[PDB]
């Protein structure tokens, strides 16, 4: 519904400055946090970031450690919100694929250069993260020189590939529907003579479908396209409305010829499920 | 080596007072800004407002900074912007605008030899977007975003654009976050507005937008006119089958009513009827026939 | 060049924590506004929205000059260096300035020591709307501000003539109300402090009928 | 390209009546049409810089009126030295200048 | 403040001109400059502008590569160079600094360039 | 729901510093907020709040207002979240109690 | 969401005093002005350390050296659960912290009383 994704990472970088060489004593030297206020830190920013803070508990969660050489580590642990704009043409039979772009602000690229470290450990920690819904796929680290109009700034890619899971939907949002239609066809075993019976299943029905589908379609974002699920939902209510239009010209023509009417009933509860499974089969056949 | 630099640093901010605009006796500031989208926000039709992110870009001419050494350009670090003078804009509608602190004060300041400054910010600035929600869903916005200074009128400091006019408000390419709208284009102005203090010079900008019908199609159109026909369909049921056609009647009738009631509570609390609200009412009308 | 002077002679000596005429008199503050827009008016918080641009002006015999120049114009680079009043608003739930680009403040010292202060404000008013009537109800519910540590025989508030002025009133969010008028007030409290000198400017809603004659009537 | 309609394209007048000239835009163009008066055999002086903004030097009888596309610009009380070509301009986007008005005493 | 453009020029057609407009009273690297024709009684017309802080220029579609705009820092002057020239462009050239709201404040004086034989 | 009030309070304290006493003027000194800082002031705290802040429109609203015989006022404008459980076992029918605890 | 009095303690031998008293209840400032350990929660989302009215922390000097440092503050932990018992699961939910920076080499933590009696 943002079009976001929260991540908290131990972000990482490593610089030479020649003015902090020491060469008196042989231990890597570890300063408070509070010496980085003091020293010349990388002025590195998120592009695709929204809200974003270095955790301050109990302390500001920074860590600066210098080395004998001149060598400077300097650690955080941020948590970016970052921006993650969605195709849902497939949802939720759908792959995703956002990044988290690392560039430098006012340095161009002829006075920094960004690098992983490593260059495929460089990021870790990847293969432990359990998501609730999605499941990682891949990532990939990339290093460009991006163009503005101030100057060719380098930047750092992280992008991630995830595939979202289709058990919980197919347990909330397809299974109902399929059996409402299921139910729905119940309407062809009743003699046709009952009125209020099959005209209740049908109504019901409609009903039913209309108010999951508006329902399902909420829990989403305005999205002007039509979603797999959306159109999942809108054959069911094809399926339906045919149904409940079959039964009415049963009880049409009813008074007329009832032996066409029985004959019309036959043919319905034979093929609405064979339709029903052609259309299910596509469908699964197309997206899957 | 670094200390010829430190040294004309120093006598840069050596008997620099930043509380007095450049030229303050003889000449009227001139602020050429400039603005790169780099990504247009969600426009939140609930709050009437708009989310932009934007590098906004401001230069203006320093006399008091100019200096004479091996490099041309001196691309400073942003801690620099705070010890000299630069300009106050304000953005005259903006609701809760933030400027980026990851992981340092996202900021830049070059100063050339010359004494010209570049100062640009990373904002992400929230306006407010007035709408006439009389042609919804088949409406067309232009949102504004006008910014200009505070405590400095038109005698002392101007603004203008850096660039042609129409080459100033530049949007990238995949900077869209709109999954409801479409944007059209840009398209700048400046003018004068007076007050109570004083006479300012304020930058405008319009965004125009177009709504995209699909959403509101498929969730309340199909859905109305489905009920229609539904309710429709009761006619050509025998007169003699009353326990139906009563069922046909109030459940639709109940369905239109229910309908409206969603279709109502997407858009603000409004006090004059929408296309959607007309539409709905002509198929509550024929139910009801 | 010579306003650097005249600024560092103003400083020179000053102690920003002594209101003008500490052990003299009270120190009379008019105080002005401009209603940008007035935000939504939630009836279940009973609160609503107010964006101004509040201006005090005071006298400082302390900032008095004497040179060529009339006026200084200064932005909020000297507001933390010289007094600056109190002045809180006693009925907002939460209230903040704006700090984008640059603190929107103003600051202008004329010759004679009178000072302007101007700021930019959103505030978040308080008012228990009595929701009877519902939905063929009008209010009128206020905004007061006073001084927070300095009673009435130390800051004394004065409206202007011409203190309140509203914008468009179009371009505002008031979907479900309309803006018919408004009114100012100054009356004198009573606290476990002491007594202060409350000002108070009152905004007239009266509810159009639209919304809810469609929604459910 | 935007494409600045001038009107009229020749039209005189006599001293001491209030005349207006036209500039349609093309396209949109907010603020920034800019009236220049050419006198013969003499460079362009700007007369009107942004819509309704009269130039240091230029005296009160010349008065523009601005608008997205439609331009007006009003000379009162018309002198004897009036007489030479006025041009508009607009530059919101690359400078693209009108035909020009001839006026002419008479 | 004050624009000096060159003298008229006499130019078989087929040659190259190169006019200088000096600006006396400003720098250049502040302003873009402007250049204009005009062929006798008709309008104006834009030829191309030129950055001088940073030597961006933009020419008008019909007269791309044609004509080029350099400049000068030094000396505080711009060049106009009309590359390949027929016996249709003899106009008047003028020079101008871009003003307070993008209009042409200060114009030059004109290098009326004659093109026979 | 969330089990907890809001409130907004003008909480008030009162000591005696016998550093911060004078007597060659009568009146009592009402000093810029910005001087508390400068002072010693009670390190009180709410044990069951969950978000406070204290005001700071359009300077923070606290005050600071000195005696002759050293008496110390310091007052701010609080508005803290305080979290109290509630035993809904009769509800609607049911009284709730509970309160603001103020420690050192 | 949990709410805890966070003590440490530690012991450094330039904060060696003789006076008439033994220990010194200072205020919070005192604390940002000597060295105390960056200790972070590893599992933390959002956590927030209360100062109202004043910063709420305690620093106590005893005059042997030994330094106690006092924190109040509100842990948002993370906590993965399994839901295949649901509405009928158990859960343990953990609260982990260390130090930022400081290696096992430099700086090692303990509970204070029997493991048992700590938290
Ligand atoms: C419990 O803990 C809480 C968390 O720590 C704590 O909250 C913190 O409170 C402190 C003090 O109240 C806050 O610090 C002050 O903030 C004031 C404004 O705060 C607004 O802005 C900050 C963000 O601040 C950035 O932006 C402003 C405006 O541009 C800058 O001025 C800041 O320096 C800072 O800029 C850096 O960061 C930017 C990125 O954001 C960068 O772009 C930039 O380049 C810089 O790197 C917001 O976070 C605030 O929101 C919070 O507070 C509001 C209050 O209503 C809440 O509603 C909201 O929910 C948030 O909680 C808010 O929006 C600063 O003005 C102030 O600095 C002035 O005062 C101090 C002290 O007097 C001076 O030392 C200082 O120098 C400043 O004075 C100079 O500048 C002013 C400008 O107005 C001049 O008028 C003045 O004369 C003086 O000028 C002189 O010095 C200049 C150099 O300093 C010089 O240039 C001049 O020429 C002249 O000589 C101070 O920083 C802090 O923000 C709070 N943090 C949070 C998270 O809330 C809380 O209080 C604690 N509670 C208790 C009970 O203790
Ligand atoms: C945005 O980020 C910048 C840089 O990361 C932050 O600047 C830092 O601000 C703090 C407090 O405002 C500074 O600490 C102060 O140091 C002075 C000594 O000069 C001390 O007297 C103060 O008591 C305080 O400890 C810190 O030096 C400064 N660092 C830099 C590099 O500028 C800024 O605070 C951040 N703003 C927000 C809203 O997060
Ligand atoms: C997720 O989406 C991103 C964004 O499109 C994908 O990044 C793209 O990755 C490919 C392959 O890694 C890059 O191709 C490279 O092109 C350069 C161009 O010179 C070439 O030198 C390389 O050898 C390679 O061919 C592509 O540039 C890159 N796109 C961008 C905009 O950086 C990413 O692959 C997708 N998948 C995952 C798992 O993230
Ligand atoms: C705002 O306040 C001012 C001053 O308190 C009011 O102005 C007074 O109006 C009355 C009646 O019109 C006059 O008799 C006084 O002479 C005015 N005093 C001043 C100082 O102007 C004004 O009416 C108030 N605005 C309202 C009530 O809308
Ligand atoms: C006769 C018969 O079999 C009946 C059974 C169902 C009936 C349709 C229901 C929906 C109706 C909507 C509109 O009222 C137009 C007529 C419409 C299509 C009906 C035509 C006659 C049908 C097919
Ligand atoms: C310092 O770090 C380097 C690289 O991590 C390591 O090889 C070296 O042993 C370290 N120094 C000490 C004293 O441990
Ligand atoms: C100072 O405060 C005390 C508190 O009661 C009061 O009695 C006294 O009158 C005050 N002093 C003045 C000058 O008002």
């Amino acid at each position: 519904v943002n079009m976001d994704y929260t991540l908290t990472m131990y972000f990482q970088q490593a610089w030479r400055d020649k003015r902090l060489s020491y060469n008196v004593i042989p231990l890597n030297l570890t300063l408070d946090n509070r010496v980085a206020d003091q020293l010349w830190v990388p002025d590195t920013y998120f592009l695709n970031d929204k809200k974003s803070f270095v955790h301050g508990v109990t302390v500001k969660n920074r860590m600066i450690r210098l080395h004998p050489d001149g060598t400077v580590l300097y650690g955080l642990r941020i948590t970016t919100t970052a921006a993650c704009m969605m195709d849902l043409r497939r949802y939720p039979l759908d792959e995703q694929n956002c990044t988290l772009e690392i560039e430098s602000y006012g340095y161009t690229t002829d006075d920094i250069e960004f690098y992983w470290r490593g260059d495929d450990n460089a990021v870790t920690g990847v293969t432990k993260i359990e998501l609730p819904q999605f499941s990682i796929v891949d990532y990939k680290l990339i290093t460009k020189k991006v163009v503005f109009s101030t100057g060719s700034y380098p930047r750092l890619s992280l992008s991630f590939k995830l595939k979202r899971n289709i058990g919980y939907f197919i347990l909330q949002t397809y299974m109902p529907s399929i059996l409402i239609t299921i139910l729905s066809w119940v309407s062809f075993w009743i003699n046709y003579d009952a009125s209020a019976a099959r005209v209740a299943l049908g109504i019901t029905t409609v009903l039913t479908m209309t108010t999951i589908n508006t329902h399902l379609r909420e829990t989403l974002p305005k999205i002007p396209y039509v979603k797999a699920i959306d159109m999942y939902l809108m054959g069911c209510f094809v399926f339906v409305f045919m149904a409940l239009l079959e039964y009415a010209l049963v009880n049409y023509i009813f008074f007329s010829q009832p032996a066409r009417a029985a004959a019309i009933d036959r043919w319905s509860r034979i093929f609405f499920p064979v339709v029903f499974s052609f259309f299910n089969i596509v469908y699964w056949l197309y997206y899957v | 080596n670094t200390t010829v630099f430190t040294r004309i640093l120093d006598r840069l901010l050596d008997g620099y007072d930043n509380r007095l605009r450049p030229g303050l006796g003889e000449r009227v500031t001139e602020v050429k800004t400039d603005i790169f989208v780099t990504s247009f926000g969600p426009v939140s039709d609930h709050d009437m407002e708009y989310t932009i992110d934007v590098f906004f870009r401001q230069s203006w001419k320093d006399e008091r900074l100019k200096f004479k050494g091996p490099m041309t350009v001196l691309r400073l670090n942003n801690l620099m912007a705070s010890k000299i003078w630069t300009p106050d804009t304000f953005f005259h509608n903006g609701k809760k605008s933030v400027a980026h602190n990851m992981t340092m004060p996202n900021k830049l300041l070059r100063i050339t030899e010359d004494g010209t400054l570049l100062y640009t910010m990373r904002l992400t600035v929230r306006a407010e977007c007035p709408m006439h929600l009389e042609d919804f869903p088949m409406d067309a916005h232009a949102c504004p975003l006008k910014f200009g200074s505070y405590a400095y009128t038109r005698a002392e400091v101007v603004y203008e654009w850096t660039r042609e006019p129409a080459r100033s408000v530049v949007v990238a390419e995949d900077g869209s976050r709109l999954n409801q709208y479409d944007l059209l284009g840009q398209t700048v102005d400046s003018g004068i507005v007076q007050s109570s203090t004083g006479e300012y010079v304020v930058m405008t900008t319009h965004f125009h937008l177009k709504r995209k019908i699909g959403y509101f199609v498929i969730q309340t159109y199909l859905p109305c006119i489905m009920t229609v026909i539904l309710s429709q369909v009761s006619f050509w049921l025998n007169r003699e089958s009353v326990p139906a056609r009563t069922v046909f009647g109030v459940t639709t009738v109940l369905t239109m009513t229910t309908l409206s009631i969603s279709a109502r509570n997407s858009l603000p609390k409004v006090a004059y009827a929408t296309a959607m609200d007309w539409f709905i009412a002509v198929c509550y009308a024929f139910v009801f026939s | 060049g010579d306003v650097t002077v005249i600024l560092n002679n103003l400083l020179e000596g000053y102690d920003n924590k002594l209101r003008p005429d500490i052990g003299v008199k009270p120190t009379l503050i008019h105080t002005d506004m401009y209603v940008n827009s007035i935000g939504p008016v939630n009836a279940i918080n009973m609160e609503y929205t107010i964006d101004i641009f509040f201006a005090q002006t005071w006298y400082d015999r302390r900032l008095k000059f004497n040179s060529t120049i009339k006026v200084l114009r200064l932005n909020s680079n000297m507001v933390g260096k010289i007094w600056i009043p109190d002045t809180f608003f006693r009925n907002s739930k939460k209230a903040d300035a704006h700090w984008i680009t640059t603190p929107n403040r103003m600051l202008r010292i004329w010759n004679d020591g009178r000072v302007l202060y101007t700021l930019r404000l959103t505030i978040d008013a308080e008012c228990q709307l009595q929701l009877h009537n519902f939905p063929m109800d009008e209010h009128s519910c206020p905004l007061e501000f006073s001084s927070y540590g300095y009673p009435r025989e130390e800051i004394v508030y004065q409206w202007k003539r011409s203190s309140v002025e509203v914008g468009d009133t179009r371009s505002w969010r008031l979907y479900q109300f309309s803006f018919v008028g408004l009114r100012n007030t100054t009356e004198v409290v009573k606290t476990t402090s002491g007594d202060y000198v409350v000002m108070s400017v009152y905004f007239d809603l009266s509810r159009r009928m639209g919304y809810f004659t469609i929604q459910t009537y | 390209n935007i494409v600045m309609t001038q009107s009229p394209k020749s039209m005189s007048m006599s001293v001491g009546e209030r005349v207006t000239l036209s500039c349609k835009a093309s396209e949109y163009v907010g603020t920034y049409v800019s009236w220049y008066q050419q006198k013969p055999e003499q460079s362009p002086k700007l007369l009107i810089y942004g819509a309704s903004n009269r130039y240091t030097g230029v005296p009160d009888r010349f008065t523009g009126s601005g608008s997205a596309t439609d331009f007006t610009l009003t000379i009162g009380s018309v002198q004897a030295e009036d007489l030479a070509d006025y041009h508009c301009g607009q530059s919101y986007s690359y400078p693209t200048f009108g035909a020009g008005t001839k006026l002419e005493l008479k | 403040v004050q624009l000096q453009q060159s003298g008229a020029e006499l130019v078989k057609p087929g040659a190259s001109v190169k006019l200088s407009c000096t600006a006396s009273g400003f720098n250049i690297k502040d302003t873009y400059m402007y250049w204009v024709k005009q062929r006798p009684e008709q309008g104006l017309e834009w030829i191309g502008r030129i950055d001088p802080a940073n030597g961006d220029t933009k020419y008008d579609p019909k007269f791309q590569g044609k004509a080029t705009i350099t400049t000068d820092t030094f000396s505080n002057t711009a060049y106009l160079q009309l590359s390949s020239l027929t016996s249709e462009d003899t106009a008047v050239y003028y020079c101008a600094r871009k003003g307070l709201r993008w209009a042409m404040d200060y114009w030059g004086q004109g290098t009326s360039v004659t093109v026979s034989t």
